[PDB]
């Protein structure tokens, strides 16, 4: 019933270390399987790019 | 409307431009939605109400 998305605030997104750490963490923190999802597609794509 | 469509604050999606340089003359998105119908044409009212 509740999903979540990333903010669009500039600044912290241009910071590489935070982006890489978040990209590593998110694959273990959330679930986007075949039964239910917690993430929108855009956020999953952003974490994949990270 | 063309300026709003072509300005992206998220991850960019693909776009295919047409031959002419008229505004809104492109196809945008994975499913290739045609945006030529939104250009004004007073004979039929293609882009607005009616």
């Amino acid at each position: 019933q509740i999903i979540l998305d990333l903010k669009i605030d500039p600044g912290e997104r241009m910071d590489p270390a935070v982006r890489m750490v978040a990209g590593v963490v998110g694959h273990l923190l959330f679930t986007a399987g075949g039964r239910f999802t917690n993430l929108t597609q855009n956020m999953a794509r952003q974490l994949d790019i990270a | 409307l063309n300026d709003y469509l072509l300005y992206m604050y998220n991850t960019r999606v693909q776009v295919n431009y047409g031959p002419t340089g008229e505004p809104l003359d492109f196809q945008i998105g994975r499913n290739q939605y045609d945006c030529n119908v939104f250009r004004a044409d007073f004979a039929t009212g293609t882009g607005y109400n009616g």
